[PDB]
This record gives C-alpha cells, structure tokens and sequence, in this order.
C-alpha cells in the first residue's frame, strides 16, 4: 500500500504535460525568440539541477 | 507572413488601394498672326536720257 503510495507519489510528484492554446496576434517564431532569452526555462546543461 | 505581418500588411494594403482621384485637365492655346507686307516702287524709263 505505503510502497506503490511511494511510487505513483514520485510518479505525479515531476508531471511534464504539453498544453497547446492558439495565439491570434503576435508572431510565434518571435514568441520563440523572446522566450528563447528565458534561459533556464528547461534550457540549460545543469547537472545535479537535471535541468533537461 | 506571421499573423503580427498579416496585420500590418492589412494596414498597409487598405492604405495603398485608397479610392485614386481623378483629375480633368483641360489645356487651352490660343494663337494669333498677323503682319504687312508692302512694295511700292516706281520705275522711269527714256529712249532719249536714260532708265531706272
């Protein structure tokens, strides 16, 4: 009981869902490159941070 | 182009399709020639004393 509540626990403890909602305006290769200077949103080598 | 392109060639193109003016040109010339010419000229001859 207190194992598998470990596991799912350490499963939904990192979820990495994709959500897509359409943009009407502004370009989205600009979005990308605006975004792109966010570094260290997912965006690094970082090891112990696993960063990746 | 990207939808923020789209936008701004929307604005450009509703500019540059403006209803052109029409222009009604009418030239007006307006000539007049004249002139006077006169020849006038006597001439005397003579059998007996000499001729002009």
């Amino acid at each position: 009981n207190r194992l598998v509540e470990v596991v799912r626990r350490v499963d939904k403890a990192g979820d990495q869902e994709v959500d897509i909602i359409k943009l009407k305006y502004a370009s989205a290769g600009e979005m990308v490159r605006l975004v792109t200077n966010l570094n260290k949103d997912g965006n690094s080598q970082g090891g112990n941070t696993s960063l990746l | 182009a990207q939808p923020d392109v789209m936008a701004e060639l929307e604005q450009v193109v509703a500019k540059l399709d403006i209803r052109r003016a029409q222009v009604l040109v009418e030239a007006i010339i307006v000539e007049i020639a004249d002139g006077d010419g006169l020849n006038l000229g006597v001439q005397w001859a003579n059998t007996n004393g000499g001729g002009t």
